[PDB]
This record gives C-alpha cells, sequence and structure tokens, in this order.
RNA sequence: UUAAUUUAUUAAUGCAAACACCUGCAUUAAAAAUUUCGGUUGGGGCGACCUCGGAGCAGAACCCAACCUCCGAGCAGUACAUGCUAAGACUUCACCAGUCAAAGCGAACCUCAAUUGAUCCAAUAACUUGACCAACGGAACAAGUUACCCUAGGG
RNA sequence: GCCUGGUGAUAGCUGGUUGUCCAAGAUAGAAUCUUAGUUCAACUUUAAAUUUGCCCACAGAACCAAAUCCCCUU
RNA sequence: GCUAAACCUAGCCCCAAACCCACUCCACCUUACUACCAAACCUUAGCCAAACCAUUUACAUAAAGUAUAGGCGAUA
C-alpha cells in the first residue's frame, strides 16, 4: 500500500491528516494503522453493547487509560467503563465515542 | 470515497480513472458474478469535493 | 514467494488433501472424487452409508 | 482400496492388451467412435441457444436423445434409426393421475428390394420411414452405402453394406458375368464409396467375429525346429564358408 | 429443510420462503397480507386499505425466516432503481 | 414413426458430458405419430408408356404405394435423382 | 363392493396406417391393481355434535371450562366519494386474521351482533371472481368389515 | 413359504442413555386427521443494554358478595 | 487354596503406489471331479419422506444451493 503523497496544507480534503514528526513524549504510543488511519474502531456485540476500541496502543496502555478517562467525563459526567488489554494492546470503553477519539489522537499527535 | 483515494495515494488523478484502477487502489470491490454491472458514482459528499 | 500454499505439503487421501468436511461431506467428496474405481461393495457401503447419514442429518436431531 | 482404472475404462483397456490389439487400426477407430444417431423419435431443438419465455434471458439448450430399444428382429430386417420406446405415461396429460408404463412399438412391413450391386432381391422387413430413406437416398444401394454404421442400425444393413463394399472393392467379374459393360455402368455409378478391400473386410463386424477373423487370420500350424535349427546351421556354415 | 444435501453438501433455501417475502438487509421481513385479493366485494374500504398494506414480520418469524434460506439472501443487494433501497438501513435506533 | 417428448425436463449436462437421468426422464409424452400425417407424392420419371399416370421420359408425382409397389420394382420408374435429370434432358434433346 | 383412482393387462368394437394379422389413437367390458375408511366421547357404541355471535355460569378491570343452561347466525336493506391517503391505538390469551381512527388530498353541504373461508391453483386484456373446502387453520381426489386378523403399546 | 438383498426399512410407541461438585428452575392458553404428538405463546435459563419494577392513597371505572383494576407516597 | 486370573502377537483396518489372477501328470457341465458315438439381451420395483397418501421423494474449487423444476409442498 503506498505512502500517502506529501500535499501543502492539511488536513487534506477527506479530513486524512498525517502522524506528526517528532513522536511526540507521551508514555504511550498508538501507531496508524495499514492505511494510515488512526485505529478507533466501534463494536456492537449482543445488538446493544455499543463500545470502542483504541487498537494499535504500544507502551504503557494505563497511563492511555488515564488519559482516556480524564477526557470523557465531562461528556459524560461519570467516569466511562473501559477495559485494557495489556497483552494485544488495546483499550475498551463502552458507548460509541469514536469520533471524538480519533479527533483527540489527532489532537494528542498521533 | 473518491477523495479519500486521492488523498492518500491509492488513486492517481493525473492519469485517467477507469474501474481497473479503482480495483488496484482497492477503493472499490465488484464481483461480477454477483451481477454487479460495475460502479456508480454517488453524490455522497459533493460539497468537500 | 506464496510458490506453493502449505496444503500442497500434505500428503493422504486423493479426497482430503487441504479440505475438511463432515463425514456426510467427507463420503460425498470420496464417491464423486474417487468413487469411479472405487472396489464394488465398498461403492456399495458408501452408498447406503451416504444415504443413511443423508436421513440422518436432514432428519433427525434436537435443533432446528 | 482402488483401481489403478475406472472401471468405464477398463473395456477400453481390453482394446489395447491381447488378440484385440492385433486388429487394424481403421476397425478399432470404427469402434472408439462415440457420434450421435440421427433424431428419429424427438424433435431435435433448433439451435445451441433459445431465449425462453418465463424470464426472457437466453438459456443453452441440448437435446437428451430419447433411449431406443432394439429387439433384435431389428438386427434381422432394416428399420430405420428406429425401435421400440419403452417408457411411461401420466395416464390422461396430468402429472396428478396415474404414471403408468407404455411400450411405443413401430409399424412393420414386410417388404422387397433389389440390390442392384449385390443383384438381388431380399424380403426385409422395414418400416415407413426406412421405405422413405430409401427414397431419399435414391434407391438401397444408396441408402446403405450412405448412411452411417450408428444411424443404419441393422446388423443386416451392415452385412450388406460389407457385401456391397467387397463388391465394389474386388471390381468383381461376379456381378454380371458374360456382361461386362453393365458391370462397369453399375461400378461406376457407386464409384463415389471406394474403399480398399484391407478396410472393406472389416466393415460392420462385431468385436466378437473380428476377434474370430482375426483368429484365423493368424493361426498357424507351427514350424518345426527341426528346419530353424537347419536355417541357423547352414547359415553358420556358411560364415564358415566365407572365412 | 434439507440441512445437508446430497450433491453439495450445503444447507438449501427453501423457495416459498423466497416467493413470499422480501428480506431487508437489517434483518426485517417484508410481506403481503393474507386475504388482499379475496372477496373483495364484502370487504369494507378500511379493510381494503389495510390488506393492501407491506407488513413487517414478528420476530420469531423473521428468525425462522432466516433460517429457512440461506446467506445469498441475506446479502446487500445494490439494485439501479429499487423501490424498498431506503428501507435496507435501519436508520436512529436506540435499541 | 412415433416422436415423443419428455415431460419432467432434464438439467443441461455441459459440453463434455452426457445428461444423467433420473427415473422421472422416462416419462413420455406423445407429440407425434407420423404415420397420421398429410401423406406426400414421389417425384418419378416413367421410362415406358405406363397407364394415365404418364408416358416415356415424363417426370411425375406418383402416390407413394403405387410408386413403390408397382413402377419402381418393374423398371417402370426411375427415380427423380440429380443424375438421370442430366440423362432425360440429353434424351429429351436427341428428338 | 355401487369407496376413491387407473386400464398398464386381456377381449371386443370404431377410426387411421397397410394392401385378416400387425402398428397407432380412442371407446366399452372383464380381470384386476393402487390407496383409504376424520374427530368429541365420564372404557367404547347409538344418539347428538364439529364454525361464528349474545346471555348465565363468570354478581364489581380483563380472562375462565363442561356430551353445562338458554337464544341466535351462515343475511337482508340503503347508498354509489361503500374515493385516495395517514398520526396514534385496540385485539379473542400465539400466529394468521380481525377492529377503531384524528390530520390531509378530493368531494358533499352506512344500519345490523353474528351475517363467514387461508395458500396454491383456475377463469379474466385488466379490474376482479372462484368452495355446506360446514370435519368451517381447509390433504387436489380414497367405503364397509376381520371370532383368521397382525404388530407396537395403554388399562 | 423360506432365504438373500433394498435395510441401520419405518415406529408420534415401549425400553435404555455411563465421572464429580455447585448454581438457577413447576401448571395461562391457541391451532392441529388433534387430544400417546407437534407448532406458537406462557413459564423457565444464560448473556447484554438500560431504567424503573413490586407494595400501593386520594380521585376514578353502568345502566339494565369476597374482592379486582388504576395508583403517588412509602 | 481351589476354580481361576494375568499376558503380545497371530493377524487385521484405513491410505498410498501399482492396472491382478489363472495348463506338473490325470479327472471335471452325465448323478461335476466319469477314457471313448448321430441357446444371450426386453424401463427395476418398492422401502422410505411428504408427519395420511394418490403426482412427487437426493443415489478439485467456484459460479451456487443461483437459474430452474415442484400435489409451486415435501423436496429436487
Ligand atoms: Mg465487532
Ligand atoms: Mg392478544
Ligand atoms: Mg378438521
Ligand atoms: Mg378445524
Ligand atoms: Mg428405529
Ligand atoms: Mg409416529
Ligand atoms: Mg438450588
Ligand atoms: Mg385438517
Ligand atoms: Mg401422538
Ligand atoms: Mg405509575
Ligand atoms: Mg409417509
Amino acid at each position: 500500500i503506498p505512502d500517502p503523497p506529501k500535499h501543502e496544507h492539511y488536513p487534506t480534503p477527506s479530513g486524512w491528516q498525517p502522524p506528526r514528526d517528532p513522536p511526540p513524549n507521551l508514555p504511550y504510543f498508538v501507531r496508524r494503522s495499514r492505511m494510515h488511519n488512526i485505529p478507533v474502531y466501534k463494536d456492537i456485540t449482543h445488538g446493544n453493547r455499543q463500545m470502542t476500541v483504541i487498537r494499535k496502543v504500544e507502551g504503557d496502555i494505563w497511563a492511555l487509560q488515564k488519559d482516556v478517562e480524564d477526557f470523557l467525563s465531562p461528556l459524560l459526567g461519570k467516569t466511562p467503563v473501559t477495559q485494557v488489554n495489556e497483552v494485544t494492546g488495546t483499550l475498551r470503553i463502552k458507548g460509541y465515542f469514536d469520533q471524538e477519539l480519533k479527533a483527540w489522537l489527532l489532537e494528542k499527535g498521533f | 470515497r473518491l477523495q479519500y483515494l486521492i488523498d492518500l495515494g491509492r488513486v492517481d488523478p493525473s492519469q485517467p480513472i477507469d474501474l481497473t484502477q479503482l480495483v488496484n487502489g482497492r477503493g472499490v470491490t465488484i464481483q461480477p458474478l454477483k451481477r454487479d454491472y460495475g460502479v456508480q458514482l454517488v453524490e455522497e459528499g459533493a460539497d468537500t469535493f | 514467494n506464496f510458490e506453493k500454499h502449505p496444503k500442497e505439503l500434505i500428503r493422504g487421501p486423493i479426497w482430503l488433501r487441504g479440505w475438511k468436511g463432515n463425514e456426510l461431506q467427507r463420503c460425498i467428496r470420496k464417491r464423486k472424487m474417487v468413487g469411479s474405481r472405487m472396489f464394488a461393495d465398498d461403492l456399495h457401503n458408501l452408498n447406503k452409508r451416504i444415504r443413511y447419514l443423508y436421513k440422518h442429518f436432514n432428519r433427525h436431531g434436537k435443533f432446528r | 482400496p482402488l483401481h489403478k482404472y475406472p472401471v468405464w475404462l477398463w473395456k477400453r483397456l481390453q482394446l489395447r492388451e491381447g488378440i484385440c490389439s492385433r486388429l487394424p487400426g481403421h476397425y478399432l477407430r470404427s469402434l472408439e467412435e462415440e457420434r450421435t444417431p440421427t433424431p428419429v423419435h424427438y424433435r431435435p431443438h433448433g439451435a445451441k441457444f433459445k431465449i425462453n419465455p418465463k424470464n426472457g434471458q437466453r438459456e443453452r439448450v441440448e437435446d437428451v436423445p430419447i433411449p431406443i430399444y432394439f429387439p433384435p428382429e431389428s438386427q434381422r430386417g432394416l428399420w430405420g434409426g428406429e425401435g421400440w420406446i419403452l417408457g411411461q405415461i401420466y395416464a390422461n396429460n396430468d402429472k396428478l393421475s396415474k404414471r403408468l408404463k407404455k411400450v411405443w412399438k413401430p409399424q412393420l412391413f414386410e417388404r422387397e428390394f433389389y440390390s442392384e450391386i449385390l443383384d438381388k432381391k431380399f424380403t426385409v422387413t422395414v418400416t415407413m420411414r426406412t421405405l422413405d430413406l430409401i427414397d431419399e437416398a435414391y434407391g438401397l444401394d444408396f441408402y446403405i452405402l450412405k448412411t452411417p454404421k450408428e444411424d443404419l442400425c441393422s446388423k443386416f444393413g451392415m452385412d450388406l453394406k460389407r457385401g456391397m463394399l467387397l463388391r465394389l472393392a474386388r471390381q468383381d467379374p461376379q456381378l454380371h458375368p458374360e456382361d461386362p459393360e453393365r458391370r462397369a455402368a453399375i461400378y461406376d455409378k457407386y464409384k463415389e464409396f471406394a474403399i480398399p478391400e484391407e478396410e472393406a473386410e472389416w466393415v460392420g463386424l462385431t468385436l466378437e467375429e473380428a476377434i474370430e477373423k482375426q483368429r484365423l487370420l493368424e493361426e498357424k500350424d507351427p514350424v518345426p525346429l527341426f528346419k530353424i535349427y537347419v536355417a541357423e546351421l547352414i547359415q553358420q556354415l556358411q560364415q564358415q564358408a566365407l572365412s | 429443510l434439507t440441512y445437508f444435501s446430497a450433491r453439495k453438501g450445503k444447507r438449501k433455501t427453501v423457495k416459498a420462503v423466497i416467493d413470499r417475502f422480501l428480506r431487508l438487509h437489517c434483518g426485517l421481513w417484508v410481506r403481503r397480507k393474507a386475504g388482499y385479493k379475496k372477496k373483495l366485494w364484502k370487504k369494507t374500504p378500511a379493510r381494503k386499505k389495510r390488506l393492501r398494506e407491506f407488513v413487517f414480520c414478528n420476530k420469531t418469524q423473521s428468525k425462522l425466516l432466516d433460517k429457512m434460506t440461506t446467506s445469498f439472501w441475506k446479502r446487500r443487494n445494490w439494485y439501479v432503481d429499487d423501490p424498498y433501497q431506503k428501507y435496507h438501513d435501519r436508520t436512529n435506533l436506540k435499541v | 414413426t412415433v416422436i415423443v417428448e419428455r415431460w419432467w425436463k432434464v438439467p443441461l449436462a455441459g459440453e463434455g458430458r452426457k445428461p444423467r437421468l433420473h427415473r422421472r426422464h422416462r416419462v413420455y409424452k406423445l407429440v407425434e405419430d407420423t404415420k397420421h400425417r398429410p401423406k406426400e407424392n414421389l417425384e418419378l420419371i416413367l421410362t415406358q408408356s405406363v397407364e394415365n399416370v404418364g408416358v416415356r421420359g415424363d417426370l411425375v408425382s406418383v402416390k407413394k404405394s403405387l410408386g413403390r409397389n408397382r413402377l419402381l420394382p418393374q423398371g417402370l420408374a426411375v427415380y427423380a435423382s440429380p443424375e438421370n435429370k442430366k440423362l432425360f434432358e440429353e434424351e429429351k434433346l436427341l428428338r
């Protein structure tokens, strides 16, 4: 799959935007996908479990769980109920917050 | 979708975009069995194109 | 460089190299792949097994 | 276990093993062939493709032939490409009635013919379709020399064919003795079907009858080893004579 | 139904089901009402208006119809000028 | 001859295969019997002064019974082939 | 067997084919052949019944049985906007069917309780129409009997 | 008749279904050649999502007894 | 402490590969195993399923359980 071409200004008309150089000095890091998109996926199960997955998380997932939990709790009032999977390196939040986490992770520089 | 493919280098707009170029960029999966007769353009995303 | 699949590494009956099925499917596949040169009463036993296993999977059980 | 070869090849293998493999190639070709007969008991379709009315899409059509049964009297006489039709009917042409079985027999006629090549009147049981094909061929000699073995489908018609073809293959003076002009006129009328004599003997032989003919060709009294040893020893004394 | 065919060893669809029902991609089966073209002379126009409707199916009717067809019938279909195409995706459910 | 037609249609076989039949493909329907058709005349050239049907050299169309029973055995007529119509055009050119 | 379905089999006719037999197509007989003989039931049988509605049982939201007690129904009449659409509801304890309906467009300026029948198939250019399918959720069409009965079971 | 085969015939019927330990768990019905059975429902079970459930007070529910429905508080 | 108990290895199964066999002498289709005299082919049917049964009911991959057929139902 090709490297995306260098554009003049960002974001691109589709809203794509490359990861920034240098990588930010957070404790954690999130990769991109094959397709250079930031990896926050929605996920339904049982027909009513709406949830969202941050997936290629490399580093300290517990800092990422603290920062996500600090980011979403004004949008909910309560702390969001999450689950880190330290093995695979995912983080799983309950309820759809895909657009907010994609925008948020673009702000963070990943 | 097509602006998205052009931005990420997957479809080169400085050449003609036939159906082979949308398949090789893997922008559109079309299957001739199951009687797809090809692509239809769709007006979604006309503003911001 | 993808010049062979791993399923071309397995040796066995010709009707189940790189193929997995339940028993009715193993019998159907064996009959259509090798059944023409099967022995007479083996072919006959196998026809009766497909006929039995047909009548079992399709008409008997708990879940439907 | 399994056989090495499928069972429907077994017959074919027997045509390579023993007595069958020494048969002439033009005979074994005439057994291996599988061309279809002319439809007699069913309308053929027109073409390969056909637009059906129900969905208006062109769909390919084959025409599956009806199985014909030939009682052995059909091989004693000349029927057409035809025989009995052993089948079933629904009782009053609706599928919701009794399926009950039917045999369709053709209409037979003892007629009589005159083969000009063999020069003989035969009394043959024949059908109306055979008489029609004789008329379309312009004579029983042409009807027999033109029709394919498969299509003709009589052992007797094939024996007539071997008779006529050996008569043409030899240019026989026994057709009309003491009338050579009539012989040359008859032989030039059917000049189209000239076959060599080495091929015209094997025409219309069944496989068992060809096995017999080939068995009588290559049967010999064995050579007494006296003569073989004399040949070898006079060979050796003629090698010593030239030393 | 036939769970394993004798030729392929696959499931088969019941073709009565296809002949009477319409599977929308979200999982809803649409049907026609029974008797919508019978004895119209003795039905009130309210009732005739009720019978000429495309009526959705039950949950268990829906699962019974899913089990009686195969995955070919459960598939996205991008037809040209499809009348039912705006009814495939399910808008604005809150479960 | 008796032409039949199968009731139950045969699934088509392909190009290098034979159609494998079932016991329901043995159920035929009588589409035609050829003997009950309008009967045709055949063309013969008479080669004698035969009765009122014609004179010498003249090609006519006879009932099949008279043609096959009385004319063609007895050498009264020859078939209307493209071989002997030549010979009898050339016989008519020598009068 | 005068139950239902056949006439493949014979035997006759009749018509075609052919120049009486044979073949083809009808038709009538005999000989048979295939298949069947619903349910309720103070054990079973006779009688009676099998679907829909009203009342009592079931006194006051809903529901509630019986070979329980009493009435009924299987239409008729009027109108021809008894047009078309459409929020929201009820519902015979499922489903299927049933009911009610504002707003709207178009116009004027239905009564009765029940008053009924699915799917497939037919008929029709179309709109529509089609069962005492009353065994009334209806198998497209199948009777009596066996102390000769038989088998699997139950009392 | 008997034998072999189809044949592992079919059986809504009878009989039988093999380690351990814990947990949750019983009585409306409708159709059906149906009442020795099935299908749907009701009840039951697990998993999931959410927000109310149960008990109930005044008021309220028709003309021709015991109670119930409804129902905020608690 | 009797009766007993134990035991591995005859062979076999499933594949693969490969196309098998068959006159020491004598006797052997008559009452086979006896030395020797005047004619073959002709639709499988049904079980079963359809909860009866009556038409019907299966006998490489992928297209595809698609087109089709079907008491338009079981099913194919
Ligand atoms: Mg998912
Ligand atoms: Mg209800
Ligand atoms: Mg009934
Ligand atoms: Mg009923
Ligand atoms: Mg059993
Ligand atoms: Mg049963
Ligand atoms: Mg407990
Ligand atoms: Mg019934
Ligand atoms: Mg029962
Ligand atoms: Mg409340
Ligand atoms: Mg049955």
